[PDB]
RNA sequence: GAUCAAAAAGACAUACAUAAAGACCAGGC
């Protein structure tokens, strides 16, 4: 899911980035340190809408770095286990499928596959296919998922997800 | 022995060939009775039919007293005794492939630059026809690898190997292009064996060559079948005799008529030997046996070689596969095929059997001196031939191969690459957007005869082929970076196309599967042949035979390459019947517009690009006297019915002139399509305007 | 028939972590 919300940072300013070009630093500093991050708080941050207001910077003691508070609006994707998500399986593993959803992956384990879908290894391109075939379940095809379970491995965020429930599948 | 009274050794080489063939090609009833089963014969000494029993002996003796000697004595010794040594694969894989350019200068470039019985060349480089080839029993390709790199990409190669440790390395192809060869395994294609014995991977590989030849064959085949006889070299012969069968059939079975054909053989004593050879010997307009100064002169290895596959050789070939199957069927048994064909007949051919004799008895005088002076060499350490370095420059010279190491090519990124293609080309030619095709730009597509139109599936790029899997796309701006292609495909080094990524769905709905195919829409160089200057037609004509030259349908785990389909601006009406309304997986179950090609396989259109074949000041009517179509120079007055030089628009030209019709929302392109915004041209505008400026 | 490799500067591969604690005794400013 997306959502819009407000977050704050705390912006250490290497001593050389001082002088004229101050205030502009930390806003450039700020989109490169927190676009593309991902965190269990808040998951992917996809992107900075604006920059509400710009703390007075203070002096760390003990250390070059001055740190500004900084207020931001941004656009943030965090996953919850039953919400449905259309998804392209990027990967079809025996396993399970490998579909990203947006910017964050997900595994469809083989054992929350119907079993109609057989796994077809001699068709040309790999697919999970129906048994007579009625759905080839292979690469860039547009899928409906249910998070079963999520994680957070080293600031990356990766789903389980299940087809046992009707309405799920191919699109 | 006397082995001082050697002649000099020399780079120049003499050829004797067998007489001209004036029997007639053995038919079914005649060949009826000449396959002779008899008990499995394992010995060579009693071998005396085409051969004196003294030399017979004496080069087995001479053979047989290397037995009790350390291998490693014996090459050191014979790597100072051969005068041709140092030749050795100089900037190939292996020493097989300058056998192959020692042959190919021997035989007045034959085999990379065939001819008719005219003497007029069957492959010409600025026309659409390749040099098609095949190479069997040959892994690792040496022998491949200098025809291709001979030919560039005009040459498409295909190959069959046993699989194992002595499978094809087309990696280690350096100087060629590993993309324009295909690697074939017989049953299952690049699942099977590669085993040239077993009947079914020649039939497979034997359909599978007829079809990639335009139902032709090959220009000519390679042969280099041999195995390890390690403690039993005496009879290297006997064992091999199968492997000699199935690549002599299988010359009969993808040679083309006037083909050609080369095949490694050993010692030639049996009469099973001889009688396969008396079959190429008809079935050939010449046959000699011949062997290269690059092959080492103590070792049996000589090489047939047959010119003019002659038409009605549907029986031998036929024959030949019974033969086989036989062999088959005896193997592990006591028993064995002991003839091919009958001694009286074969020796009812007195000119055939002279030629024969006086072949083996030579042979056997050479190897002898060449074993007695290897002998020599390993008793006195202090013998060497003085010569090998000057008998190398020039062997070297005279072949034309260059004196140049083995070097792994060298990794260029694809930006300089691209710029050493383009030669100094100006790099803003590359960034020109399409002009769009709109009711205010529709006059510019007169005179119509002067443009080609094709159908468009994706955003056009360029691609760049740095060998195997190293493929890059580039957009055309100078601020985008080369980003490596993830695609399952291959392409030859120095390789520059002009393409669109193109996905081919098959079926419809659920079932639907659409895969991504590499669609070339225009070509600059392939393989280090720069084409840019050539016309759109014969660019493409060029592309054309160049998809089929990297094409692999062994391996359908790889994604394809395609040419556009090229139409007439004046037939634009003939694109507008493939444009049928499909349920695409996804689509909510709405139709979508889709272009069904040759095949069974669709993709959805983005439009149509124009594109200028005819350069300024020349431009292309339609006389209506003649009935045919004329070139026409604005600034002259000047008219030809020939295609004048000047009138060619060059790649730079063709893709700066280019027009884009786009097909998005509101455009009707077919009858189902509705509404229709005003503002936009429809195919009935496109076509009507293009009826007026027809006449 | 084709082919036919030599062990890559070792860094306490690093914290020198022997430095028991605990105790009493002696001396220094
Ligand atoms: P190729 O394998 O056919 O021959 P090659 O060019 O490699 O030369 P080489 O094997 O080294 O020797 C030349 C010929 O002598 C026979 N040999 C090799 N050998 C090790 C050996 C041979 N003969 C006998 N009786 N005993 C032996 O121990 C080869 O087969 C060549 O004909
Ligand atoms: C030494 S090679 C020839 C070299 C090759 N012409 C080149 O230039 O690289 C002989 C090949 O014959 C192959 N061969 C032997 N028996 C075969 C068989 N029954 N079927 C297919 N290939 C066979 C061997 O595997 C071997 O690779």
């Amino acid at each position: 899911m997306f959502y819009h919300i407000s977050l704050e940072h705390e912006i250490l300013l290497h001593p050389r980035y001082f002088g004229p070009n101050l205030l502009n630093t930390v806003k450039q500093k700020l989109f490169t340190e927190v676009e593309g991050t991902c965190t269990g708080k808040y998951g992917f941050v996809i992107a900075v809408t604006t920059i509400d207001n710009i703390g007075a910077g203070v002096i760390q003691p003990g250390r070059g770095f001055v740190l500004y508070p900084v207020k931001y609006k941004a656009i943030v994707f965090r996953p919850f286990k039953g919400e449905v998500v259309d998804a392209v399986v990027t990967q079809v593993n025996k396993v399970g499928l490998f579909t990203e959803i947006g910017p964050m992956s997900c595994f469809i384990s083989r054992h929350s596959i119907p079993s109609e879908m057989e796994f077809d290894p001699n068709s040309n391109p790999p697919c999970y296919k129906t048994m007579d075939e009625d759905i080839v379940i292979q690469q860039d095809d547009e899928i409906r998922l249910k998070i079963v379970g999520t994680r957070v491995d080293k600031n990356d965020i990766f789903a389980i997800g299940s087809l046992m429930d009707d309405y799920l599948g191919l699109v | 022995v006397d082995w001082r009274d050697e002649p000099e050794p020399s780079a120049c080489e003499q050829v004797s060939w067998f007489p001209e063939c004036t029997t007639e090609i053995p038919d079914t009833q005649e060949m009826s009775d000449w396959m002779v089963v008899g008990k499995r014969k394992m010995i060579i000494e009693d071998e005396t039919e085409f051969c004196g029993e003294e030399l017979l002996h004496s080069v087995l003796q001479c053979k047989s007293v290397f037995d009790v000697l350390d291998g490693e004595e014996m090459r050191r010794a014979r790597t100072r005794a051969n005068p041709y040594e140092m030749i050795r694969g100089v900037f190939f894989l292996n020493r097989a492939a300058m056998k192959m350019a020692n042959m190919d200068f021997v035989f007045d470039r034959m085999f990379t630059n065939p001819r008719d019985s005219y003497g007029k060349p069957l492959v010409k480089d600025r026309e659409a026809e390749l040099l098609y080839f095949a190479d069997v029993c040959a892994g690792p390709g040496g022998f491949s690898e200098y025809v291709l790199w001979r030919k560039k990409w005009h040459a498409k190669g295909f190959g069959m190997t046993l699989k194992g440790p002595n499978d094809f390395k087309l990696e280690d192809f350096y100087s060629a292009s590993s993309e324009l060869f295909e690697p074939y395994y017989g049953e299952g294609g690049i699942d099977g064996d590669g085993d040239i014995t077993r009947p079914e991977n020649i039939s497979a590989f034997r359909n599978f060559v007829l079809d990639n030849t335009d139902r032709k064959g090959v220009h000519f085949l390679m042969a280099d079948g041999g195995f390890s006889v390690e403690g039993q070299e005496n009879l290297q012969e006997i064992l091999s005799k199968q492997l000699l069968l199935c690549q002599f059939l299988m010359a009969l079975s993808i040679v083309r008529t006037g083909g050609h054909f080369i095949c490694k053989t050993f010692d030639l004593f049996t009469p099973f030997s001889v009688g396969l050879v008396y079959l190429l010997y008809c079935c050939f307009e010449r046959v000699c046996l011949f062997k290269p100064i690059t092959s080492r002169p103590a070792n049996s290895e000589r090489y047939v070689v047959c010119k003019g596959l002659k038409v009605g050789i549907d029986d031998v070939r036929d024959y030949l596969f019974a033969v086989n199957i036989k062999l088959n069927q005896l193997r592990n048994t006591d028993s064995d095929v002991n003839l091919v064909v009958p001694l009286e007949v074969i020796k009812g051919d007195h000119e055939f059997t002279d030629y024969m004799i006086r072949s083996n008895e030579s042979h056997c005088s050479l190897q002898i001196k060449a074993l007695a002076k290897i002998h020599a060499f390993v008793q006195d350490t202090t013998l060497s031939e003085p010569r090998q370095a000057e008998i190398r420059k020039e062997c070297l010279r005279l072949w034309g191969i260059p004196d140049q190491a083995r070097v792994a090519p060298s990794s260029s990124d694809p930006k300089s690459k691209f710029f050493e293609l383009i030669q100094g080309t100006e790099i803003d030619i590359f960034s020109y957007k399409p002009t769009l095709l709109t009711s205010k730009t529709l006059e510019k597509i007169r005179p119509v005869f002067d443009y080609r139109c094709m159908v468009s599936g994706s955003e056009q790029k360029f691609l760049i082929g740095l060998g195997k899997s190293q493929i890059y796309t580039w957009d055309g701006r100078q601020s985008d970076r080369w980003i490596k292609l993830d695609l399952k495909t291959e392409l030859p080094r120095d390789t520059l196309l002009s393409v669109e990524i193109v996905h081919e769905l098959k079926g419809e709905g659920k079932a639907q599967r659409k895969i991504s195919a590499i669609h070339i829409l225009d070509v600059l160089v392939l393989n280090g042949t720069d084409v840019r200057e050539q016309h759109f037609n014969q660019r493409i004509q060029l592309a054309e035979k160049f998809v089929k030259a990297v094409s692999k349908p062994s391996r359908p785990d790889m994604n394809p390459i395609r040419v556009k389909e090229v139409y007439r601006l004046e037939e634009m009406e003939k694109i507008f019947v493939r444009l049928e309304m499909k349920i695409i997986k996804g689509s909510s179950g709405t139709p979508k517009l889709s272009y069904t090609g040759r095949d069974d396989r669709h993709f959805v259109p983005m439009g149509l690009y124009i594109v200028r074949t005819v350069n300024e000041p020349w431009t292309m009517g339609f006389s209506k006297s003649f009935k045919k179509k004329f070139f026409y120079n604005k600034k002259t007055k000047d008219s030809t019915f020939d295609l004048p030089a000047d009138s060619i628009a060059p790649f730079h030209i063709c893709y700066y002139g280019r027009l884009f019709w786009e097909w998005g929302d509101g455009i009707r392109v077919h009858d189902s399509q509705k509404p229709q915004d005003q503002d936009k041209l429809s195919k009935e505008d496109v076509l009507s305007f293009i009826q007026m400026h027809r006449a």
